[PDB]
RNA sequence: UCCGCGGCGCG
DNA sequence: CTCTGAATCTCTTCCGACGCGCCGCGAAAA
């Protein structure tokens, strides 16, 4: 359960980048079917999605290397699938 | 997608509005009855407009997909959606080129000014009343005459086709194609710079800067005209069917069928070759009924149907409250929505509230369906909606599932704050009304009187988090307005409060000592101790150290039971000394807001909701109950009406003899009444307040009475001491409607029989209460929405200005006593200076820091006096303002955060308490302190005792600290029986003055002469009726002759043997003038002394409306007048019914002349000397006379102080910046005095943020600056002046405005809130900001 | 009474009113002001694109909706449109900029 | 059936 | 004694919360 938000908002500092970068999070949980980094205790995923903000293991720099990081490593898998395929056909 | 950057408006040329249409249109039918199919080439023809059905060609020949953008050979309609149905626009030819209404009509006539005619022979030239004239050849009559028939029948036989005259309609363009507005922009110009007349250069420059913005736009002027008229696609009129195959017809339609009807028959018309005078009038008619389609109703009788109504045009869909604007774009009704009424939820939490389960289920449908294709029990969504329609048991419980988390938005009509919309987590409850927690009920302004409120659900993640974070009613528990916490509680908790925390001085069990509040709990619920019963119990306390750690304390202390048991709930910081009183609404609130001062939000929100439980179960538990018995009327209340009986009865008999007046009969009668009504009010109180109790050893005792009523006023909880007043003594003497007060005093109070004429008396205050309150709803709404759009463009940007001026700010002082102290109306402002320790340069607060409590506790404690403090008006920031100068934001403790619309804040909470409106000699010192006199040039008679010789002077009470207490206006002439920073002690009489006469002074002895003495010319000798004394009488100006009409009587002061005595500190002689109608008793030639006198001088507004006026800047009706230009002032020559006042400058080298009606009492003399903006007469002053004179900073210090008056009188708190960020957008525009390097014409008028950048860059590059001035524009001006013509047009004035941009050719970029809310794309404030900042970024950069 | 989805007025696209024909509720300016003061600039555009107006926006939300995606689909509303056509109407050229 | 206008009350 | 400018008077325009609920009823157009 959650009643109040104020130390996230402490967390964060400004209340609008809080609810922007959590609501980064909830979306690429909901659809990507990502793992929630805290237990959640049969809650929805935006009340997850803010205590893990709540936690601060997340925020807006965490989200940013960690999309950085899945993207470049989507790239380096598909440069090694490329090099196999090369490979095979040499 | 579209991501369109602007948006343009400019006129419709022939050639691009027929690119514009598919075609035109021929026949004035619409469809078929016997196939509902469209005509062959009518308003709804399927070759022009497109399908009648979706991918279906109108005969059939294709009706497959493939056929995509095929027009059918045999019928010639293509196949697409009926979605162009919607977008493909007509177009009509007209047989004689057609004007347009708005340019004709809307002042000023955009034509006429185009031109040089006046628009009354031009318009009735275009209805062919007279020709217009292009010269050529030699008459004597040239180009541009209006002539008439039988004059045009002259010339033409007097000079043939040498010259050509027309009638309107074709020579309106015809003439428009014939300037060049190059030569004429050039040669008005060089007019400009010859002319000297004011007026004239106003008609010129309108005209010049109206051409000119035709030839930068690009527009051609010609194109004013119309030769195409484009028919509005029908979807958007749509023709209703109706029972059995009728149709209801939409407007547009008749007024486009009369229109189709008139040009086919002058067609028709002009092809048969008809005389003129049968063609001039169908195309005159022809013209009516185009006005009438365009703006049905502007001009003359507006067309009607047989329904006698007045039918709506293209341009009535517009304007109004009912057009397009503020009805669909704004306010679009919403999906997902319900409404229901509302019930106490006692037993809920604070942030949760009871739902209906049906609302539920219907409201969360969607997710329903979902879910349950989530768990797969319904295969498609027909299966669905089959199992959410048999409600089978699975889909409750899905339903619970789906809100677990899911917030919902909750509004009640009308929204008047912030605090009116509000997110809270539901739960499900039986029956059909929504459970309310009942706290918020409160800031709902709700009162459960089967009052509705609606209901919304969020959908996307991003909604959902916005309500969480934002919506919470956990979050925002203090007002916008003001800090004050809005949730307090009242009514029965705080009754319950009050009578669980009050004693009672013998109860059962009491004396005993008990541990701790767990056995006090025990001691009750087992009923062996009553609640009021004074014990000793041991209580333990925490307080937070210099690191936070919550250090423990106990002892064994005096209590009342029930505040023992109290001390349960208590969160662990609170120190225990604030529990220990006699609970009150005012108690519980600064109690509330000490734990959320203290301790964290979560132990706020908590006790909050524990003090609700326990306040609701032990006022529960106390059964107090209002009995008829509890009215006691005190015995006295016969005595003392007898007496007041005896009273009037005398004074009635002593008026009867002859020994009083009427009124002053009425006036002490009304005194006694009101003595009467004063000593029984306090009889019944102290009757009331007070019962005799039983002591432990039988002796008598005397305790706060347990009455209900008294504890039920007491308490706060619903009631005051009026209405307790009422119950049982006097009821008052209230007054007529008019105001007059009865002289009949209401008697018996509501427990005794009010009589027949008693009451029907009594009925007259409460009908004019009832009537004020629901009339002020429509202007005080109106006010809001003015303000709002006002407001609605700021949003903090920067977080910091590199500024140094700022706002000066010192206590309030009126009539002796401090308004407002300057903790109030500093706290949460930041430093504009170093603030400096009293009589000593070392920093107290150091530049640009936040004022809170502990540095105004600093600053409390320094007894600083005044102070400077950043506020919005002084803000650099263009397009916004910085955090620092917005200060602390109040909902949040901290400072602001980029991103927040203050405006639309600030104008909410002016809105909120204007409901609360209501619209229908000598001086003593009152506390001991030092005598200040400020503004002061004073001199000390031979009396010995001091006169001022000086205006505005200022009388100030000032304590040992440095801090004025006490403020007075000193009158001129006045006598003061004090020196400077003498002390004085209270109720001391210090100065004198005879309200109802203006005096002359003299600050030299000598004997005075008199001069320009002549009966008849200046004066007449006149004696006193009364006394037998001789006297001079001044005359006026026109009483006197002709020929000493400019003489001037005056005294002269001189030596015994008449040598110049001369003003000291200055060569010249010491001359009094003689104003009109004075009287002077003394002689000539008689010796006075110094600081002596002789003369005979002679000497409201409802709340909502004075607001009104003073936000809209009203000029008052009698405005005073002030001086321009500092110098000595004089009278020039005698004018006509006013006086001329002429000041000649102490340097300046023009001298300044103004007519005031002579009617006008002049404060200052003519022999004195005047400082810039010096009050010359009394009366309310304008705003724009502040404005010019004293500069902005008068102008915000006087309308914050006005307002902040107003509402202090009506007691509604309200931070001053709310009233300051409002005075900045006032101050949009500003006008040109000198261009500078500037591209800028002298005169224009100009947003100020654009002629400061401009004076930036310019100085940035060296060159010459602009000189300006500001203008105070009013609210609906300023709003009209925004540059973004959207917003402007959604406001108000609608055809204006569209003239106006489309004129002009704007360009609007979308930058306001409500532009941007209407285009639909994320408004730039707030959690949109974020996203702008992540656009204006990238847009650049791409 | 609750509405959810239903039925739609032609002339704008907008949900109908009252009870009796099963129409929403009226989120009228004063509510528009309310939101806009707190911020949650998400929640009143999510109001005006999809709940009321944008018919192509409303029912992608609709699919998502049902398919358990909740990501917002902004779009132009109709009722803008509807001004648009209704100021050429006028014999006024209105139209947007950088296209 | 979905359109428009007028009146009445509620908050 | 006449002409021009400045100022007032006269006319015209705009506009007075909002949310519902309820009720009834369209046509010389077909
Ligand atoms: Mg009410
Ligand atoms: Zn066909
Ligand atoms: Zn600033």
């Amino acid at each position: 359960a959650r009643v109040t938000v104020q130390d996230a908002v402490e967390k964060i500092g400004n209340r609008f980048d809080l609810v922007l970068v959590a609501a980064r999070r909830a979306r690429q949980m909901q659809v990507g079917g990502k793992d929630p980094l805290v237990p959640e205790e049969n809650d929805k995923t935006t009340v997850i999605a803010l205590r893990e903000i709540e936690e601060g293991l997340i925020n807006n720099q965490i989200l940013d290397v960690r999309e950085r990081q899945e993207q470049q490593e989507q790239e380096a898998a598909e440069l090694q699938a490329v090099t196999a395929i090369a490979e095979g056909r040499r | 997608t579209e991501e369109f950057d602007a948006i343009k408006i400019a006129l419709a040329s022939p050639d691009m509005i027929r690119s514009w249409s598919f075609g035109e249109v021929k026949k004035p039918e619409t469809i078929n009855y016997r196939t509902f199919k469209p005509e062959r080439d009518g308003l709804f023809c399927a070759r022009i407009f497109g399908p009648v059905k979706d991918y279906e060609c109108l005969c059939g020949k294709y009706k497959r997909l493939k056929h995509r953008g095929v027009i059918c050979e045999k019928c010639g309609v293509e196949v697409t959606q009926t979605k162009v149905r919607r977008e493909r626009m007509g177009h009509i030819e007209l047989a004689s080129p057609t004007a347009h209404i708005w340019f004709l009509k809307s002042l000023p006539s955009r034509i006429g000014l185009l031109l040089d005619m006046p628009l009354r022979d031009i318009e009735r030239v275009l209805y062919f009343e007279s020709y217009v004239v292009i010269e050529g050849g030699m008459t004597n009559l040239e180009r541009q005459q209006i002539l008439t028939e039988e004059q045009y029948l002259d010339a033409l036989e007097e000079f043939g086709d040498e010259f050509d005259a027309k009638m309107g309609a074709e020579a309106i363009q015809a003439l428009l194609k014939s300037m060049d507005l190059e030569q004429e922009c050039e040669q008005l110009r060089e007019e400009l710079n010859e002319t000297n007349s004011e007026t004239k250069r106003k008609k010129l420059t309108k005209r010049i800067k109206l051409l000119e913005a035709f030839v930068q736009s690009g527009n051609k002027p010609e194109w004013m005209i119309l030769t195409v008229l484009p028919v509005l696609p029908p979807d958007l009129r749509p023709l209703v069917p109706l029972d059995g195959g009728r149709f209801a017809t939409s407007d547009l339609n008749d007024l486009y069928r009369r229109v189709i009807n008139r040009n086919n028959r002058l067609k028709r018309l002009l092809d048969l070759a008809a005389p003129d005078i049968i063609v001039r009038n169908e195309k005159r008619m022809l013209q009516e009924a185009v006005d009438a389609l365009l703006d049905n109703g502007r001009r003359g009788r507006a067309i009607t149907g047989s329904n006698k109504r007045p039918l709506k045009s293209l341009a009535d869909m517009i304007k109004g409250k009912q057009g397009r604007f503020r009805q669909n774009l704004l306010g679009k009704r919403v999906d997902y929505s319900g409404r229901s009424v509302i019930t106490v939820g006692p037993y809920l939490r604070l942030h949760q509230c009871g739902l209906p389960k049906k609302m539920a289920l219907e409201l969360f449908k969607p997710f329903i369906y979902g879910k349950l294709e989530l768990r797969g029990l319904a295969t498609t969504i027909k299966a669905a909606k089959k199992m959410v329609e048999r409600e089978e048991a699975v889909v409750w419980d899905i339903l619970d599932e789906v809100i677990r988390e899911h917030p919902v938005l909750l509004n009640r009509a009308p929204t008047l704050h912030r605090l009116g919309i509000q997110a809270f987590e539901p739960v499900l409850i039986e029956g059909k009304a929504i459970q309310l927690h009942p706290l918020v009920c409160a800031a709902y302004n709700a009162d459960f009187d089967g009052d509705q409120m609606a209901v919304h659900v969020p959908l996307t993640l991003e909604a959902q988090l916005e309500a969480r974070a934002l919506m919470m009613s956990t979050n925002n528990i203090l007002s916008p307005a003001n800090g004050e916490p809005i949730i307090v509680p009242s009514q029965d908790v705080v009754l319950g409060l009050y009578y669980m925390t009050r004693d009672c001085v013998n109860a059962k069990g009491e004396g005993m000592v008990l541990t701790g509040p767990k056995e006090a709990e025990r001691l009750y619920r087992s009923g062996l101790a009553s609640l009021h019963a004074r014990v000793k119990v041991r209580i333990t306390e925490y307080e937070k150290d210099a690191n936070g750690e919550l250090v423990a304390k106990t002892s064994l202390k005096d209590t009342t039971v029930g505040r023992a048991i109290l001390w349960m709930i208590v969160p662990k910081g609170l120190p225990y000394s604030i529990v220990n009183q006699a609970l009150g609404k005012k108690a519980i609130s600064k109690m509330l807001n000490t734990c959320y001062r203290i301790l964290g939000l979560k132990p706020t929100v908590i006790f909050a909701d524990q003090i609700m439980y326990t306040g609701f179960a032990y006022a529960a538990r106390s059964g107090a109950s209002v009995g008829i018995d509890d009215m006691v009327i005190p015995e006295k209340k016969h005595e003392i009406i007898s007496e007041a009986e005896a009273e009037v009865a005398e004074i009635q008999e002593q008026f009867q003899s002859g020994l009083v007046t009427a009124g002053e009969r009425y006036n002490k009668v009304i005194d006694i009444w009101a003595a009467a009504n004063d000593r029984v009010s306090k009889a019944m109180m102290d009757n009331l307040q007070t019962e005799t109790v039983i002591n432990r050893d039988g002796q008598e005792e005397k305790q706060v009475s347990f009455n209900s009523i008294y504890m039920m006023a007491d308490s706060g909880a619903r009631g005051s001491a009026a209405q307790i007043r009422q119950l049982a003594g006097m009821r008052g003497l209230m007054a007529k409607p008019d105001g007059s007060i009865i002289e009949t005093p209401i008697t018996a109070n509501f427990r005794e029989g009010l009589n027949v004429l008693q009451y029907f008396i009594s009925t007259h205050g409460a009908r004019k209460g009832l009537a004020d309150t629901a009339l002020k709803t429509a202007n005080s709404g109106y006010l809001t929405r003015r303000l709002v759009d006002v407001a609605q463009d700021l949003v903090v940007t920067e977080d910091d200005c590199g500024t140094h001026e700022g706002i000066m700010m010192t206590p309030v002082i009126e009539g002796g006593d401090v308004k407002e102290p300057l903790r109030d109306r500093v706290l949460g402002r930041v430093t504009a200076e170093d603030v400096l320790k009293p009589g000593t340069a070392d920093i107290l607060v150091p530049r640009n820091t936040l004022l809170h409590e502990q540095w105004c506790d600093l600053l409390e404690e320094n007894s600083v006096d005044a102070v400077k403090v950043r506020s919005v008006v002084s803000c650099d920031t263009d397009f916004g303002v910085c955090a620092h100068c917005y200060g602390r934001d109040l909902a949040r403790g901290h400072i602001i955060n980029k991103g927040e619309a203050i405006g639309v804040i600030a104008a909410q909470s002016i809105g909120e308490p204007g409901t609360q409106l209501t619209m229908r000699s000598s001086i003593q010192v009152k506390n001991k302190g030092s005598i200040k006199l400020s503004n002061v040039k004073s001199v000390v008679n031979s009396s010995g005792k001091l006169v001022i010789t000086s205006r505005n002077t200022e009388l100030k009470l000032i304590d040992e600290f440095g801090r004025t207490k006490e403020s007075y206006k000193v009158p001129y002439g006045a006598v003061l029986a004090k020196g400077d920073g003498e002390q004085v002690a209270g109720g001391e009489t210090v100065a004198n003055w005879d309200p109802h006469t203006m005096p002359v002074i003299t600050e030299v002895s000598g004997f005075v002469r008199f001069t320009d003495m002549i009966d008849g010319q200046t004066i007449t000798r006149q004696t006193d009726e009364l006394t037998g004394l001789s006297s001079l009488v001044v005359l006026d100006s026109a009483e006197r002759t002709a020929g000493g009409k400019d003489l001037r009587p005056a005294l002269k002061i001189v030596d015994a043997q008449g040598n110049d005595v001369l003003i000291p500190g200055t060569d010249m002689p010491a001359q009094y003038f003689l104003p009109g109608k004075a009287i002077v008793q003394l002689e000539d030639g008689v010796q006075i002394s110094s600081g002596d006198t002789l003369a005979r001088i002679p000497q409201i507004t409802g709340g909502l409306p004075r607001v009104a006026d003073l936000f809209e800047a009203r000029r008052p009706k009698e405005p005073a007048i002030l001086a321009e230009i500092s110098g000595i002032v004089s009278f020039g020559k005698e004018t006509k019914g006013k006086r001329r006042l002429v000041i000649t400058p102490v340097d300046g080298s023009d001298p300044y002349e103004e007519m005031i009606p002579k009617w006008r009492q002049l404060n200052v003399f003519e022999g004195e000397r005047v400082e810039r903006g010096d009050v010359i007469s009394d009366g309310p002053e304008a705003p724009h006379d502040i404005l010019r004179l004293r500069g902005v900073h008068a102008v915000t210090r006087y309308i914050v102080n006005e307002v902040q008056d107003v509402y202090r009188l009506q007691g509604v708190k309200i931070n001053d910046k709310h009233i300051e960020v409002i005075v900045r957008q006032m101050l949009r525009k500003a006008t040109i005095v000198n261009a500078g390097s500037s591209d800028f014409l002298e005169g224009e008028q100009v947003e100020y943020s654009r002629v400061k950048i401009a004076n930036r860059e310019l100085e940035a590059n060296g060159k010459v600056g602009a000189t300006y001035s500001r203008d105070l524009l009013g609210i609906t001006k300023a709003s009209l002046a925004t540059e973004s013509f959207i917003s402007a047009a959604s406001f108000q004035e609608t055809t204006r405005v569209l003239t106006e941009a489309a004129v002009a050719g704007k360009r609007d970029e979308l930058r306001g809130l409500k532009e941007n809310v209407i285009v639909g794309r994320l408004i730039p404030a707030g959690t949109g900001y974020a996203y702008h900042q992540d656009r204006m970024r990238r847009r650049a950069a791409g | 009474h609750a509405r959810s989805t239903g039925s739609y007025s032609l002339v704008t696209q907008q949900p109908l009113g009252g009870k009796a024909q099963f129409g929403g509720q009226r989120f009228g300016e004063m509510e528009v002001w309310a939101l806009e003061a707190y911020g949650a600039a998400y929640t009143l555009q999510e109001m005006l694109t999809v709940k009321s107006d944008d018919v192509n926006g409303r029912t992608k939300m609709y699919k998502n909706i049902v398919d358990g995606n909740h990501q917002m689909e902004p779009g132009m509303p109709e009722s803008f449109n509807v001004l648009l056509k209704e100021i050429r109407s006028l014999g006024i050229n209105i139209e947007l900029e950088d296209e």
